[PDB]
């Protein structure tokens, strides 16, 4: 019950976030009732979310959160209903979350957040159809986008490529970006509305994304590998940090799989009740699994390595 | 004043936030029903038993708010005509229960997107609902302008954006718009919410768009521009586009963030009152013809009805039109009876149809300004109003004017006439029978005799209005015909509607007609080029008169007679609208049909395609003899 601290978190849990230490970073909207809104916490011990009584940190934001990011190891960036971007930081004690900035840039939910390379700059996707890259540390928009024609889905930094980074929309558009071109996007040749995006970490022109009927691809920069993984849309897919990396894959199917190199299937969990929103490996214990879902569980999955 | 709307796609609590949103000067706030990331499933578990409340309570707000002061809003994960089966499940399940709480609220209008192509599915979801009870309740498209895909930033290395002119594909919009529509059968219920973007797209774009049914326009705040003083403005461009949606008295919905952080939210709004402050009052017609828009009315036929006495009242308050009258008098005198001969020659001159007397009066002011001596017959066969002339003839009058309570055509009169006047024209000149009554009256004018009106024209012109179709539509009758609306004409003050071609002349009439062989039907053939893409929904018809030399009287546009606020257009209809391609013809062909008990007109359109036949034999609609 630390200070400032909502006594109550909100029930459809939309994101979680290992950090270096392994101190779990939740975010959770009020998506019916009186009050739409929201909040984020930050739970030194994992097994004792999502109680608010035995977290380290939590606040309320004025909207729902539809994604977040961590900024290194006291930021925390919030895409939000209200439109707008905000930056919170952790105090040097750990046991509050203040407001950095809040900047309404974009006219309509802010649905996807990414943060580049070089940790001092992020991208947004929203369902106004624009992308904007920022600069943290000035507060201010550098570049606005609108490359799409409906909603961005999804936008993802490349792993170490400062200007590179990937988006999706419902417009079917898989988007490479270089910031270094004059015309800084490149559309990745029919198929189903693509939902997800997650780079491969150890190679470097390699990624996979997922797409509203439930299929998970593999992709090269330049020349296809595909599984039928979910019964529903694909909301997200996590590299995990082993050497040879594995693939956790979540749906509103309310299931997890995890798939292996050639995106066969290891791992499979039906623990949720509700829709499954985030997965975040655990730095510590790299079998272990952790996903969030709207049916306010926290689960924590040991994956066969 | 104008009527504006606050759009959100995010409300944390409804009452502060429509609080907010009053204290900034709106009139009401569309926002969702359900949270627009709340996605439901309806058929699979275990998501399908994800416990309640589905949202938030109609408790919130009072039954008078909900009524008035709030439009709710389908949600964006509902895609009705997705390719996935399963999507397209939840999503007709999902639509009927966003619309079912919205009726269960009784919000006086919702709003749905067209954001692609393909929206039959969510036209048959939203037409299954519209046949599920009663209700007045408004269905508001969101279409824009210019579809997202063709105002992209041109940023994408591999997929240019096409620089070259696409006439009809620049127009994609509208056509998503009528299809939709056309499926939903012409609901009246359905209406168009015009999204306007930060560039505008050619002029046939807009113009698209006239006699559509808009009744609201969406203007984010992305589109402003900033002044010196850092105030949100628009370009002259948008101005223009808003005076002509002012003009259609539409509502105003402000979409996006405030992007002038410096200046408080209101500013965006405070610039459309300004805006709404700046413009013409009503002048005069304009001011007068307000509050007739688009109405339809069946046209008088005073031979055959005899009159009311405020319909003679709209007649006389025109004085315009009795001065012109008065114009036609003085000089006809003049030219009759020269000067030598002012104080011998009496001229004798008969107004044949004079209603309460304002042709009587106005022929009196006629004599005087051109110090010559005239005779007055007054001649009416509304009893009702020959009480009218007949007070007045005792009380100013006297023995100068002699009432004739009689018609016309069978009237003996004791001597001939050397002018008769009349005022026997309706808004399709002819349509009231003034040929047949003033052919009848002929043997009393004088071999030398002037009558005034001396000739007159009818003309047409075919125009798109969606509305106006709809409007004649659902004037449907219990015990006759059930498209007999659609062969009638109707007298209307035309606004809403676009004009496709020119308006050209159809029949005409010229009095006295020394024709031996007089035939007053008429057969006439018009070709109207249209230069635009457009639906075509019936024919405006005009007319102008000679009264004498150069003093006339015209509604047709492009002669009106300036300052006369007389007669309203007139609107013959077509049972099924005609698609009309860019560079094609309009052909359409006119009679005017008799027998000795009545006459009428029959219609056709013979290209780009033909019509059937309108109002064969008269069934629907004849003028009484
Ligand atoms: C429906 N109808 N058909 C024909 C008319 C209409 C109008 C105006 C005149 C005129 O100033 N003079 N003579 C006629 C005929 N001879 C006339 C006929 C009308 C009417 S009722 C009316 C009442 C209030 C406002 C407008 C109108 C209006 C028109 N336009
Ligand atoms: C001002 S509208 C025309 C007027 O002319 C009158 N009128 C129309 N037809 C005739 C007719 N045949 N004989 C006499 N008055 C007529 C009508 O009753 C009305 O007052």
């Amino acid at each position: 019950l630390p200070p400032n601290a909502p006594a109550c978190m909100e029930r459809q849990l939309e994101a979680a976030r290992y950090r270096s230490d392994g101190a779990l970073l939740l975010g959770a909207s009020s998506l019916s009732g009186r009050c739409w809104a929201g909040s984020l916490w930050l739970f030194k011990d994992p097994c004792a979310a999502p109680n608010e009584g035995f977290c380290s940190a939590g606040v309320q934001t004025e909207a729902g959160v539809a994604d977040l990011t961590w900024v290194g190891e006291r930021g925390i960036l919030v895409a939000s209903d209200s439109g707008a971007v905000e930056l919170w930081e952790l105090d040097e004690n750990e046991t509050l979350i203040v407001s950095k900035f809040c900047k309404y840039e974009h006219d309509d939910i802010v649905s996807t957040v990414s943060v580049l390379s070089s940790g001092t700059q992020a991208v947004s996707g929203s369902k106004d159809i624009c992308i904007k890259v920022w600069d943290l540390a000035q507060q201010v928009v550098l570049s606005s986008y609108r490359a799409h024609a409906a909603q961005v889905t999804c936008v993802a930094a490349s792993p170490h490529k400062d200007s590179v980074f990937l988006s999706c929309s419902e417009d079917n558009r898989i988007l490479l970006w270089d910031t270094r071109c004059p015309k800084p996007a490149s559309q990745i040749g029919p198929g189903y509305l693509p939902t997800s995006l997650a780079w491969h970490p150890q190679q470097s022109e390699v990624f996979v994304f997922g797409d509203e009927n439930g299929t998970v691809s593999l992709v090269d920069t330049k020349s296809v590998l595909s599984s039928a993984v979910h019964s529903q849309c694909v909301t997200g897919l996590v590299f995990s940090p082993h050497s040879v990396p594995f693939l956790a894959s979540l749906s509103e199917d309310c299931s997890l799989a995890v798939l292996d190199s050639s995106l066969s299937e290891l791992f499979r969990s039906q623990a949720h009740r509700d829709f499954v929103r985030d997965a975040t490996w655990s730095p510590l214990n790299h079998s272990l699994l952790t996903t969030v879902g709207w049916d306010h569980q926290v689960v924590h999955h040991v994956v066969p390595t | 004043r104008v009527s504006s709307g606050r759009d959100l796609n995010c409300v944390p609590e409804i009452a502060d936030t429509l609080g907010a949103v009053a204290k900034q000067g709106f009139d009401f706030l569309c926002m969702p029903v359900f949270h627009p990331r709340f996605k439901r499933e309806f058929i699979q578990e275990p998501a399908k038993n994800r416990p309640g409340p589905q949202t938030r309570s109609d408790l919130l707000l009072s039954g008078r708010d909900w009524n008035t002061l709030i439009v709710g809003k389908l949600s964006p994960w509902i895609r009705p005509d997705s390719k996935v089966e399963k999507i397209r499940r939840n999503s007709e399940a999902a639509m009927l229960q966003e619309l079912n709480f919205g009726a269960y609220l009784g919000l006086p209008a919702f709003l749905l997107p067209l954001n692609q192509e393909d929206n039959t599915n969510l036209a048959r979801v939203l037409t299954n609902h519209i046949h599920t009870g009663h209700h007045s309740s408004m269905f508001w498209m969101r279409v824009p302008l210019v579809a997202p895909e063709d105002l992209r930033d041109d940023i994408i290395e591999n997929a240019p954006t096409t620089h070259t002119e696409e006439y009809s594909g620049e127009e994609k919009t509208w056509m998503w718009w009528h299809n939709f529509r056309t499926l939903c059968d012409y609901s009246k219920r359905i209406a168009v919410a015009l999204e306007i973007g930060a560039d505008l797209p050619s002029n046939h774009v807009i113009d698209r768009w006239l006699g559509e049914p808009i009744k609201a326009a969406i203007l984010p705040t992305s589109i402003f521009l900033t002044n010196k003083k850092g105030f949100p403005v628009l370009s002259k461009m948008h101005q223009r586009l808003i005076f002509r949606l002012l003009k259609l008295e539409v509502q105003f919905i402000i979409t996006g963030t405030n992007h002038h952080s410096e200046k408080e939210f209101c500013s965006y709004l405070q610039y459309l009152e300004y805006l709404s402050q700046n413009r013409p009052p009503p002048n005069a017609y304009e001011l007068f013809a307000k509050g007739y828009e688009d109405y339809l009315q069946s046209p008088l036929q005073p031979l055959m009805d005899n009159l009311e006495s405020q319909t003679y009242e709209v007649f006389e308050k025109d004085p315009i039109k009795y001065s012109q009258y008065q114009q036609a008098i003085y000089k006809c005198l003049l030219d009759r009876v020269p000067e030598e001969e002012k104080d011998t020659n009496v001229q004798v001159l008969m107004v044949l149809g004079a209603g309460r007397g304002p042709l009587v009066n106005a022929s009196l002011r006629a004599a005087k300004q051109a110090d010559r001596r005239i005779k007055l017959y007054a001649v009416e066969k509304n009893p009702n109003a020959v009480v009218t002339l007949e007070n007045w003839q005792f009380e100013e009058w006297g023995s100068q004017v002699t009432v004739v309570s009689s018609d016309m055509r069978e009237w003996v009169a004791p001597e001939k006439a050397d002018i008769i006047v009349s005022e026997l024209l309706g808004s399709f000149a002819d349509n009231e029978l003034s040929p047949e009554c003033l052919d009848g009256a002929q043997h009393f004018l004088k071999d030398d005799g002037v009558s005034i009106p001396g000739e007159y024209t009818s003309f047409l012109a075919p125009i798109s209005s969606s509305k106006l179709y709809n409007e004649v539509r659902a004037c449907r009758e219990k015990d006759r015909d059930p498209e007999a609306q659609f062969e009638m004409p109707y007298v209307v003050r035309l606004h809403n509607f676009h004009q496709l071609s020119a308006p050209q002349p159809c029949f005409t009439f010229s009095h006295p007609n020394r024709d031996p062989m007089i035939d007053n039907n008429r057969y006439c053939t018009l070709e109207f080029p249209v230069e635009v893409n457009t639906v075509l929904h019936g024919f405006a018809g005009y007319f102008e008169t000679v009264l004498y030399q150069d003093i006339t009287l015209s509604i047709r546009p492009e002669t009106h007679s300036p300052g006369m606020f007389s007669w309203f257009p007139i609107l013959f209809p077509i049972k099924q609208p005609i698609t009309v391609r860019e560079g094609q013809t309009i052909c359409v062909r006119f009679w005017r049909c008799s027998n000795s008990k009545k006459v009428w007109y029959e219609w056709a359109v013979t290209a780009p395609v033909c019509s059937a036949i309108h109002n064969p034999t008269g069934r629907s609609y004849t003028i009484g003899l």
